[PDB]
RNA sequence: CGCUGAAAGCAUCUAAGCGGGAAGCCCGCCCCAAGAUGAGGCCUCCCACGGCAGCCGGUAAGGACCCGGGAAGACCA
RNA sequence: CGAUGUCGGCUCGUCGCAUCCUGGGGCUGAAGAAGGUCCCAAGGGUUGGGCUGUUCGCCCAUUAAAGCGGCACGCGAGCUG
RNA sequence: AAGUCUGGGCUAAGUGGUAAAGGAUGUGGCGCCGCGAAGACAGCCAGCUGGUCGAGUGGCGCCGCGCCGAAAAUGAUCGGGGCUUAAGCCCAGCGCCGAAGCUGCGGGUCUGGG
């Protein structure tokens, strides 16, 4: 029954510096920092960050929750690192590698090019299936729905980008 | 549309 | 979406969240999503 | 951005690829540079172009001055290009190349004191059926107690042309550079002997 | 024995930082120095108010929502000319104005009131072309 | 419509934060515009006149009057 | 009531939005196309005719569409009658 | 013109500063049961019981203040500016301002008593 007072475990080895406002979270993947309430208070323990909470007020819980998996999130990026991966299902529809750049073929009169942004980069296994990769969790989930929005699962078919994982519910055709 | 109407068509007079 | 002065819980999967002042209601179902207005 | 003063001379049509093509031409050339704004000094870009020598009987000493700091024979006229630093000292019609695309600003033809109708296109009156002297006449000119009022900007009758116009994107069908001659398509603001500006498009 | 007024006496210049400073709360200071009512011989028929020189007028604060929900307004003359331009907007275009329209506001309708505000002098950023009239810090 | 995400171990477009999104809104195009009395700016020209922030007078740079006109125009401009 | 000229047309518009079209959406008993229904949106647009004094309405031929209202049932020191 | 007055509290809608049935995990405050260290609620591994988690958790009623419901015609606005531990709202105070009312000073006239 809470998020914020539980403990976050911090591998070895990452840092944990901190600041006003902002923690920074350095390790072998790469940097980032995590922007904080100044009205919460993260610490430094051994191997261990904790958040905690000056009352238990309402904006004061929320803030909590949040803030220890902020950092957490963050923790888990410069370590482990973060994907999604997207199945692309329907018969002419296909996916490449062009130079970092993700080149979509799926069914428009012309392909689609989505260009990775800083920290992100693009893995096209079999021409069905593409990795988001980055340091940065929300970073990875909206560049991944950015892909998905190129053609979002068909109501009728199975057909389209899909996220892997997810269910394929369809309607009856006619 | 076509109600009342509440003047007399008009005409001008000569003051002198 | 249906837009209504009387948004509610139609079946036991839907949802009464309150986003940007507004009362919604989403849920599984498509059918069900509601907007209070 | 880059412009050029000159003069409306005439129109006629040519040949070009079996197609008649209205023209408008335009004496252009030359043009000397006679003072170039700058940021720091005017805040913002331009250059002061002169145009048409003028017999110096005329000019006067403080216009003597300008020009000659400039190095600049007397000009009859003195206009600016906005965004525009050539970089040269004096500019032509070789600026412009056949196939581009001209914004061409003029001062248009001056209709005086002008009726409702050749000005606004407003439908004026009946011409039969009972219409009393309301033929030319513009109707209605507002409501009633509310708002008991005639609206700023109200199409009157008044004053039409002889102000600023500028038509856009004409294309430049040849330039004839010996006679600083530039032929576009089209039609110019404007009478013959008309004083105008050539500067290159702003659509795409 | 009748109630003292005073000759013309030398007005003096003011410096004001607007920074991190309510909007409102500042203006009302702003206007009461404009008609040196803060001054034991104050007149109301005279300008004999300060001058009020503010900078950092970009850094002005302001509660609520009021950023993007306060609207000032302007009316042309001309059918639909009624234009309207949020906070937000009108700090990014002209911050100044903004500390402008608050005080005029608070100042009275008149000749009078109008020749005060003139006496007042705003800018965006610390600095101030007035060190010529080396005007007197201000805390407020 | 989303990303990330607590309060509320799940879930949530939101309470921290970040995206996408209209012929519409703000710029951008065209025209007016410093009486914008908040009367802006640059280039150039004249200049240190005689009399007892004022006055009378003669000039400088320049302006007007008058005339020949004008795809400018009711007069005026 | 020591006068606030009254229908309709014409001329000229201007505003509202409960939107007729065009733009953006959600749900669909949405396969596609084409519809339904609700949400956002007032920038622009919203035809020519037959009948009747008509407003309205019906009809013809089209249209992206042929929107509904306010302005003294907008407008007779503007016209018609 | 006179308090950016003092002390407790609520509101986050510019509510205050135009409205109803009705709708809502808005926020604060009370109340009542249900369920749980014999291990509940949530999630991860089974079939309403089982297993590791180690606390609280789910429904009902009243109260304060807010949210939606909320479309109309020239240009907007609480009178304006502007106001968010208030310059809003509830409770309790101290002080001030404020009329041609009342007081002080002078005068007029009538009436009544000297
Ligand atoms: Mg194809
Ligand atoms: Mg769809
Ligand atoms: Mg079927
Ligand atoms: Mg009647
Ligand atoms: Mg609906
Ligand atoms: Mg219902
Ligand atoms: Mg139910
Ligand atoms: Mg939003
Ligand atoms: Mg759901
Ligand atoms: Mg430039
Ligand atoms: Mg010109
Ligand atoms: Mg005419
Ligand atoms: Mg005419
Ligand atoms: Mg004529
Ligand atoms: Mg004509
Ligand atoms: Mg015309
Ligand atoms: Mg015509
Ligand atoms: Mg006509
Ligand atoms: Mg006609
Ligand atoms: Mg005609
Ligand atoms: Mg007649
Ligand atoms: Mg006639
Ligand atoms: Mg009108
Ligand atoms: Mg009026
Ligand atoms: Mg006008
Ligand atoms: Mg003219
Ligand atoms: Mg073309
Ligand atoms: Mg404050
Ligand atoms: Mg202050
Ligand atoms: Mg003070
Ligand atoms: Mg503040
Ligand atoms: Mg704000
Ligand atoms: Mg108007
Ligand atoms: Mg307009
Ligand atoms: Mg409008
Ligand atoms: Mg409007
Ligand atoms: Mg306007
Ligand atoms: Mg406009
Ligand atoms: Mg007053
Ligand atoms: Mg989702
Ligand atoms: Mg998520
Ligand atoms: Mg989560
Ligand atoms: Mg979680
Ligand atoms: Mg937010
Ligand atoms: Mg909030
Ligand atoms: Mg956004
Ligand atoms: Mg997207
Ligand atoms: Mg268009
Ligand atoms: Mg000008
Ligand atoms: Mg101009
Ligand atoms: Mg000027
Ligand atoms: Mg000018
Ligand atoms: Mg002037
Ligand atoms: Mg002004
Ligand atoms: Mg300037
Ligand atoms: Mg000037
Ligand atoms: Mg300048
Ligand atoms: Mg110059
Ligand atoms: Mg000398
Ligand atoms: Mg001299
Ligand atoms: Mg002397
Ligand atoms: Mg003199
Ligand atoms: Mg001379
Ligand atoms: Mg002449
Ligand atoms: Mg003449
Ligand atoms: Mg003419
Ligand atoms: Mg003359
Ligand atoms: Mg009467
Ligand atoms: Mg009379
Ligand atoms: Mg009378
Ligand atoms: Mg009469
Ligand atoms: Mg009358
Ligand atoms: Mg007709
Ligand atoms: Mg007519
Ligand atoms: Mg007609
Ligand atoms: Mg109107
Ligand atoms: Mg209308
Ligand atoms: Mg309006
Ligand atoms: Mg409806
Ligand atoms: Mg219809
Ligand atoms: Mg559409
Ligand atoms: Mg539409
Ligand atoms: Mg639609
Ligand atoms: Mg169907
Ligand atoms: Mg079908
Ligand atoms: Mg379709
Ligand atoms: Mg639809
Ligand atoms: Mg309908
Ligand atoms: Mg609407
Ligand atoms: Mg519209
Ligand atoms: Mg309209
Ligand atoms: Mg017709
Ligand atoms: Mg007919
Ligand atoms: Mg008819
Ligand atoms: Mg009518
Ligand atoms: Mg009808
Ligand atoms: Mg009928
Ligand atoms: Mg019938
Ligand atoms: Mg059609
Ligand atoms: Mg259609
Ligand atoms: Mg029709
Ligand atoms: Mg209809
Ligand atoms: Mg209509
Ligand atoms: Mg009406
Ligand atoms: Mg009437
Ligand atoms: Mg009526
Ligand atoms: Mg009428
Ligand atoms: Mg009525
Ligand atoms: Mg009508
Ligand atoms: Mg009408
Ligand atoms: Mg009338
Ligand atoms: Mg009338
Ligand atoms: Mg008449
Ligand atoms: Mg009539
Ligand atoms: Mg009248
Ligand atoms: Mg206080
Ligand atoms: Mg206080
Ligand atoms: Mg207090
Ligand atoms: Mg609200
Ligand atoms: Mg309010
Ligand atoms: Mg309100
Ligand atoms: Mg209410
Ligand atoms: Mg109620
Ligand atoms: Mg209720
Ligand atoms: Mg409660
Ligand atoms: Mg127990
Ligand atoms: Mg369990
Ligand atoms: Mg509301
Ligand atoms: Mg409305
Ligand atoms: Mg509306
Ligand atoms: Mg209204
Ligand atoms: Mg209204
Ligand atoms: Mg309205
Ligand atoms: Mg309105
Ligand atoms: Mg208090
Ligand atoms: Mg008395
Ligand atoms: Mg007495
Ligand atoms: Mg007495
Ligand atoms: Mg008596
Ligand atoms: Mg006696
Ligand atoms: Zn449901």
């Amino acid at each position: 029954s809470r998020i914020g007072r539980l403990p976050i475990p911090v591998p070895k080895g990452v840092s944990v510096e901190v600041a006003p406002g902002r923690v920074k979270v350095k390790g072998p993947k790469g940097e980032l920092e995590v922007p904080v309430s100044p009205e919460m208070r993260v610490v430094v323990e051994e191997g261990v960050v904790r958040v905690e909470r000056p009352s238990d007020e309402r904006r004061h819980k929320s803030l909590h929750g949040l803030t220890r998996t902020l950092i957490a999130n963050a923790v888990k990026g410069v370590s482990e690192g973060y994907s999604k991966e997207l199945l692309i299902k329907g018969i002419g529809y296909r996916a490449r590698l062009v130079g970092r750049a993700l080149e979509l073929t799926v069914g428009f009169s012309h392909p689609v090019v989505v260009e990775p942004p800083e920290g992100i980069t693009f893995e096209v296994p079999e021409p069905t299936r593409v990795r988001v990769s980055g340091i940065d969790k929300q970073k990875v989930g909206q560049v991944a729905a950015n892909i998905r929005a190129i053609r979002k699962p068909s109501a009728y078919h199975e057909k389209g980008i899909y996220y892997a994982g997810e269910p394929v519910r369809l309607k009856p055709g006619k | 549309v076509d109600k009342g109407s509440y003047l007399p068509r008009p005409t001008p007079p000569r003051p002198i | 979406m249906k837009v209504r002065a009387s948004v509610k819980r139609i079946c036991d999967k839907c949802k009464v969240i309150r986003r940007h002042g507004r009362v919604y209601v989403i849920c599984e179902n498509p059918k069900h999503k509601q907007r209070q207005g | 951005m880059k412009g050029i003063l000159g003069v409306k001379v005439g129109m006629t049509r040519i040949f070009r690829d079996d197609r008649a093509v209205p023209v408008t031409v335009i004496l252009a050339g030359p043009c000397p540079v006679v003072q170039r704004r700058t940021p720091e000094k005017d805040g913002y870009t331009a250059v002061q172009l002169g145009f048409l020598p003028q017999n110096p009987k005329r000019v006067n000493r403080p216009l003597k001055g300008h020009f000659a700091k400039a190095g600049v024979e007397p000009v009859r006229i003195l206009r600016e290009i906005r965004d525009f630093n050539p970089e040269g000292d004096t500019v032509t019609v070789e600026i412009f190349k056949p196939g581009e695309r001209v914004d061409v600003t003029g001062t248009s033809k001056g209709r005086g004191f002008a009726g409702v109708m050749k000005r606004w296109n407003f439908a004026g009156g009946p011409d039969s059926h009972g219409a009393h002297k309301i033929h030319r006449h513009p109707g209605s000119i507002g409501n009633r107690k509310t708002p008991g009022r005639v609206y700023k900007g109200k199409k009157m009758a008044g004053h039409y042309g002889a102000e600023r116009v500028t038509v856009m994107n004409l294309e430049v069908v040849d330039v004839i550079p010996e006679e600083n001659l530039l032929l576009v398509k089209g039609a110019v603001p404007g009478p013959n002997g008309g004083l105008v500006i050539v500067r290159e498009t702003k659509k795409a | 024995m009748k109630t003292y007024v005073p000759k013309q006496v030398e007005p003096r210049w003011v410096l004001i930082d607007a920074e991190g400073k309510t909007l409102g709360r500042l203006a009302t200071k702003i206007a009461t120095l404009l008609r040196g009512k803060h001054r034991p011989d104050w007149t109301p028929n005279v300008a004999m108010g300060d001058f009020v020189v503010v900078v950092n007028a970009d850094k002005i604060r302001v509660t609520g929502k009021k950023l993007e929900q306060k609207i000032y307004t302007r009316y042309s003359g001309y059918p639909g000319g009624l234009k309207k331009i949020p906070l937000e907007k009108m700090l990014a275009t002209h911050p100044e104005r903004v500390l402008e329209h608050a005080v005029k506001g608070m100042l009275p309708k008149g000749p009078l009131g109008r020749r005060l505000f003139k006496r007042l002098k705003v800018y965006a950023g610390p600095d101030h072309p007035h060190q010529a009239q080396r005007p007197e810090k201000l805390e407020v």
